[PDB]
């Protein structure tokens, strides 16, 4: 996270770290939705122009954390995955397009004042949240600059960008799957998610209900804070059938 | 749709009544 602050204790208690094994590294943010079910983008897990195809054997997340490198007794868990599932539609070959995957844990993980799923939007959260110069939330250990790493999770509100903005900010192709978060070049604020954070919830609170729901996940984007550039996000309410038809098949 | 009843209430925030650093900042967003 770039331009962030330091998180409180607990802040973002759906926050999962996701690891290869060996040899140790953070590859990648990720987000509890269930006790047995984590979110992410696909590219984390599978990016074949980098010879990038991870099973469910390489990979490990913990959970609870707040510290990124201390472990942190009795309030971190680790889990191993059961099972990956990337969406059968994810794009890697231009644009990232459906940019998500759900990983299923082996065993589920208990809920503490650390760890604590966010909730997936309905149709009318969808409609009354996501709108242009609201803002939500990105979190994440990744890099503190485009260029190191953070001691403790950062944090960082990001208003969304209307499509036209985001559409002019890139030469890339951008869908309906995607939206776009991050400050004008005249807003004056500044903050990006950065390498390290893929993968990670962009939330936002709704003030009807008071629950935290996760609208997207940090996809990609041209370098990090670079004035006219925005980050772009997997727009987790288009992709709900697909989510909710993994989980209802195969969280048995 | 998780069907997570507690779901995005946090242990340490919403459930003791108390609000972290930035969260208005969201709720200003909203409105202005
Ligand atoms: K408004």
């Amino acid at each position: 996270i770039v331009e962030g602050s330091d998180a409180e204790i607990g802040m973002s208690p759906w926050q999962v770290m996701l690891f290869r094994k060996s040899p140790q590294e953070l590859l990648c943010g990720a987000s509890l939705i269930s006790d047995r079910w984590v979110l992410t983008a696909a590219h984390c897990l599978l990016y074949p122009p980098w010879d990038k195809n991870f099973t469910e054997n390489d990979l490990l997340v913990r959970i609870g954390k707040h510290s990124r490198t201390r472990y942190e007794r009795n309030i971190e868990k680790i889990s191993m995955l059961e099972k990956i599932y990337i969406h059968p539609r994810y794009n890697w070959r231009e644009n990232l397009d459906r940019d998500i995957a759900l990983m299923k844990l082996k065993k589920p993980v208990a809920f503490s004042d650390y760890i604590h799923p966010v909730c997936l939007p309905d149709r009318e959260t969808a409609a009354s949240l996501l709108q242009a110069g609201y803002k939500g939330r990105v979190t994440g250990w990744g890099n503190l600059k485009e260029t190191g790493q953070p001691s403790v999770l950062q944090v960082v509100n990001l208003p969304i960008v209307e499509r036209p903005v985001c559409k002019d900010s890139t030469r890339i192709r951008i869908t309906d799957n995607m939206f776009c978060a991050g400050y004008k070049p005249d807003e004056g604020k500044r903050g990006d998610a950065c390498e390290g954070d893929t993968g990670g919830p962009f939330v936002m609170k709704s003030p009807f209900n008071n629950r935290w729901y996760q609208m997207g996940i940090v996809s990609w984007g041209e370098g990090c804070d670079r004035d006219g550039k925005y980050g772009f996000y997997t727009h987790v309410f288009r992709l709900k059938k697909w989510i909710q038809k993994v989980i209802d098949q195969f969280g048995e | 749709g998780s069907g997570e009843a507690d779901c995005g209430l946090r242990p340490l925030f919403e459930k003791k009544s108390l609000e972290d650093k930035t969260e208005r900042e969201l709720l200003e967003s909203y409105i202005d």
